[PDB]
RNA sequence: CCGGUCGGAUUUCCAACGGGGCCUUUCCUUCUGGCUAACCUUGAGUCCUUGUGGCUCUUGGCGAACCAGGACUUUUACUUUGA
């Protein structure tokens, strides 16, 4: 129930492979083994791309069926995720968070800095949990970006990618806000790319 | 998992089990034609066979019991069966 | 060592639901669990089952829906009588209306509405709700 | 439940589970339910629509979750090719 | 030639495939010493949902080993003699019924005679040279019972398009349901 | 899970599911069946035989090649020894650890594994007794472990 | 369902729920006597379209209900109904 131009672009995968975020830590744990196709001698394991593609339409079908677009919410606490997600919020509307996340600030209505969201986006939930924990209290959903080394509990549709690279954790972030927008109309044509460049959406310190 | 397909599992799993362990379980061995240069004769032969066998006729060593498994000699051929 | 075959054919059931699975790998089979069976599966608590063999005595493969809470066995088999129905039946079942109790009795293995209309008794099995 | 005349007398029926058919009551804080959008034939996404899962409280403490939305959304149409039975 | 093959049984329609008996043994001379001295008890005809028929042989029981030497080449022969048929080579089994409790005391049975002994071989013999691998029986909701059988994966090309004749004759014979079904 | 022991170990053959003939097989049950005759002519148990016969003549079972076990193919031809196999081995080692304590007395050790291996005989003893393939004054003794086989 | 009515009939059909019966390679294991009804045998009485029709008369085959001699046949535990 989706037509093929939702099908996967050969020149959309060039970039994945190009950007290397198609390389498994080398320990899977036991609840992601279907994301595995082939492991590698060297020692590491290669991901289906073709399943991180079909599982990531699905998050943009869920951020696309909200209401209102400042009810999403997306963290990072490491360095390398946290200017992916304020151009991401800032072309769509997500509230973003970056840095640290206050605790108790889901729960505890008197703080300042306190929100009622209809989703959470985290990027690596294992350094990370505490947006995962609370959100469990309040009946929040929540979609990952799941590592091979990465504890998926509480935690539903879930994006398989490889949290150590640079441009990986970026570039999974640019193509989730390139299909958000091709959902909601804003944009005119699945076939034809995008005018900004995936560099932006970068990190770089001097 | 909480769903599964218990009666149809993957071939590529169930040659790791152990062998009781299987859905139906069975031998993991064979038998071997095993020809010695002398007689050219034929003669049918356990793999992991305990007593070091020889021809009925050259009466030349064929097959050194150890282990788990039969080590053969050198000099010979053998075929499955 | 292994007395009972169907005390454990039942406890490999419902200790593979109450986390939530939706099949379960019996082994040995037997004539009286496959009984029991059949009559947990004409009032819906389990779905369908298949019965293996290799020679020796099969394995089954059962399909659990949602609807177990419990089901049990009674291990001396003791020796209801007709009047006494009645207060098994109030002491192992949640409330009056749903549940059943089985029994082996002369004509059949049975539930204990199925034994009233039929007017008979025997030995205990089990229970189900 | 229903009376001898036959109106129902609960309070409010209470909603099952989707992944393993329990029951949900009023204290499990973290039953998540989801709503997913339909899609246009030009390939847009009607605003009004959903297809909508529930989850209960315990198959997300496990970890079971996302697995059993694969399973859940592969025979709605959703999904091919990302979830096998025969594992 | 003619009373020969049967043993009391006068009747046409194996009469004729007596004569078919002897048509192709005269024509075999290095066989018809070892198709000579076989024989065959009876014989049934049923009909199978591919809108045509088929034939049920059988034959005295200690024969067997005697009929399965030359069972693959006298089969089709008559398949081309005779038409729209599907001949199958079936043994001729007794079952003593079961003591109850209150019965008087006779010579105590062996295990061959007993029902589930007879019908798990009654398959065996119907699916000659090919070998079964493994059962199982399915158990449904709507309290019906089907079984299925799982065949090797070798002969098969010669017994493939009989498998619908193959459910016929087994339903006739006991009340059951069988579904073949050969894996890789 | 070893009656007198604490181990709980498992591995024995597993026995293949066919009940048939292989298809590599090209002899006769005749031509087979005295191969076991012309060996206990040379006093052979059983045990023996039949691992001779799998490792040399390729017969993998002699039960589903021939209609019948081994020992009554053996029984049949007046062959069979009187003491069934499994016990006269009980037997001959308990008397190699006798053998030992007529040199040795400061073994406080083996003298009891000796009486666990004597508790194995009047276990085995009393089935054999009951099934009646031994006459009913059949008893063990170390005079009799000096006496009948010895 | 049907009420049909100067609650009870139901012409009449349906769903279940328990019970017989035969047939399927397959249950009391028989015997000798009466013995009663019943199919039949040499064959008509009986009265109905005329009958070796049955009903039933006569010889004669029997299964068939009951008494009487049997005739032989592993043994318990439990449960149902009776005195």
């Amino acid at each position: 129930s989706l037509p093929a131009t939702f099908d996967l672009t050969p020149e959309d995968a060039q970039l994945l492979l190009a950007a290397n975020t198609h390389l498994g830590a080398r320990n899977v744990q036991v609840h992601q083994e279907p994301y595995v196709f082939n492991a590698r001698p060297d020692g590491v394991h290669v991901i289906n791309v073709g399943k991180t593609w079909e599982k990531l339409v699905l998050a943009a079908r869920i951020i696309a069926a909200i209401p209102n677009p400042e009810d999403v919410v997306a963290i990072s606490s490491r360095t390398f995720g946290q200017r992916a997600v304020l151009k991401f919020a800032a072309h769509t509307g997500a509230t973003p968070i970056a840095g640290r996340f206050t605790p108790g600030s889901f729960t505890n209505y008197i703080t300042r800095s306190f929100k009622e969201p209809r989703l959470v986006i985290v990027t690596d939930p294992r350094s990370d949990a505490q947006a995962i924990k609370e959100a469990s209290y309040v009946n929040i959903p929540v979609i990952a970006l799941t590592d091979l080394d990465s504890p998926s509990e509480f935690v539903d549709v879930a994006i398989p990618c490889n949290n150590r690279g640079k441009h990986s954790i970026g570039l999974i972030w640019y193509l989730l806000a390139r299909e958000v927008l091709r959902l909601r109309g804003a944009l005119v044509d699945r076939t034809q790319p995008w005018s900004i460049m995936p560099d932006l959406y970068f990190y770089r310190f001097p | 998992v909480l769903v599964q397909d218990l009666l149809h599992p993957t071939a590529a799993s169930e040659a790791r089990k152990h062998k009781l362990k299987t859905l139906v379980q069975g031998p993991r061995s064979y038998f071997l034609d095993v020809k010695c240069p002398g007689c050219l004769n034929i003669t049918t032969v356990f793999s992991h066979a305990q007593t070091a066998v020889t021809c009925e006729s050259c009466s030349t060593i064929l097959c050194t019991p150890t282990g788990g498994k039969a080590k053969l000699s050198e000099g010979t051929s053998f075929r499955r069966k | 060592t292994r007395s009972s075959v169907l005390a454990d054919a039942l406890n490999a059931i419902n200790n593979a639901e109450k986390t939530g699975k939706r099949q379960v790998l019996i082994r040995p089979s037997s004539k009286v669990i496959i009984k029991f069976l059949q009559v947990m599966q004409k009032h819906g608590y389990i779905g369908e089952f298949e019965y293996i063999d290799d020679h020796r005595s099969g394995k089954i493969v059962v399909q659990l829906n949602g609807r177990l809470n419990k089901c049990g066995v009674i291990s001396p088999r003791f020796n209801v009588k007709i009047g006494d129905i009645e207060k098994w039946t109030a002491n192992l079942l949640p409330a009056r209306q749903f549940g059943y109790v089985i029994l082996t009795t002369s004509a059949g293995i049975m539930d204990h509405e199925e034994a009233r209309r039929k007017h008979v008794s025997g030995k205990i099995l089990g229970f189900v709700y | 439940m229903e009376n001898d005349k036959g109106q129902l007398v609960e309070l409010y029926v209470p909603r099952k589970c989707s992944a393993t058919n329990r029951i949900i009551k009023a204290d499990d804080h973290a039953s998540v339910q989801i709503n997913v959008a339909k899609v246009d034939e030009e390939g847009r996404a009607i605003p009004g629509e959903y297809v909508t899962y529930a989850l209960s409280g315990y198959v997300r403490s496990r970890g079971e979750s996302d697995d059993s939305l694969n399973r859940l959304a592969q025979n709605d149409g959703l999904l091919k090719n990302v979830w096998s039975y025969s594992r | 030639p003619q009373a020969k093959i049967l043993s009391q049984a006068p009747t046409e329609l194996e009469l004729q495939v007596a004569q078919a008996f002897v048509e192709l043994e005269n024509s075999s001379p290095e066989l018809k010493a070892e198709l000579r001295p076989l024989q065959f008890k009876s014989i049934r005809e049923i009909d199978v949902a591919g809108g045509k028929k088929a034939l049920a042989i059988f034959v005295p029981v200690p024969s067997l080993a005697g009929f399965h030497k030359v069972q693959t080449k006298l089969t089709r022969e008559l398949e081309k003699k005779f038409q729209d048929r599907h001949v199958i080579f079936l043994a001729e089994r007794r079952i003593l019924p079961k003591p109850s409790r209150t019965s008087r005391q006779v010579q105590k049975r062996p295990r061959s005679r007993t029902l589930t002994a007879v019908h798990d071989k009654i398959l065996e013999d119907l699916v000659f040279p090919t070998e079964i691998v493994g059962k199982r029986v399915r158990y449904l909701v709507g309290g019906n019972k089907i079984q299925k059988v799982l065949l090797d994966s070798k002969d098969v090309q010669q017994i493939d398009y009989k498998l619908e004749s193959f459910q016929a004759v087994y339903n006739k014979l006991t009340g059951k349901q069988i579904v073949f079904e050969i894996p890789s | 899970g070893r009656m007198h022991s604490a181990g709980k170990g498992i591995s024995s053959s597993a026995i293949p599911y066919s009940r048939n003939a292989p298809a590599w097989f090209k002899l006769s049950s005749e031509s087979v069946i005295e191969q076991i005759v012309k060996y206990a002519r040379k006093g052979l148990t059983p045990s023996q035989i039949g691992v001779l016969l799998r490792d040399a003549h390729g017969v993998t079972q002699a039960r589903v090649i021939t209609g019948n076990k081994i020992m009554r193919i053996l029984k049949s031809n007046g062959l069979a020894p009187e003491i069934p196999e499994d016990l006269y081995y009980l037997i001959k080692k308990a008397v190699s650890v006798r053998k030992h304590l007529e040199r040795n007395r400061k073994d406080k050790d083996a003298k009891f594994r000796l009486i666990l291996i004597e508790s194995r005989i009047h276990r085995l003893a009393r089935y054999y007794r009951t099934v009646a393939v031994l006459p009913p004054n059949w008893k063990y003794e170390s005079a009799t472990a000096s006496a009948l086989v010895n």
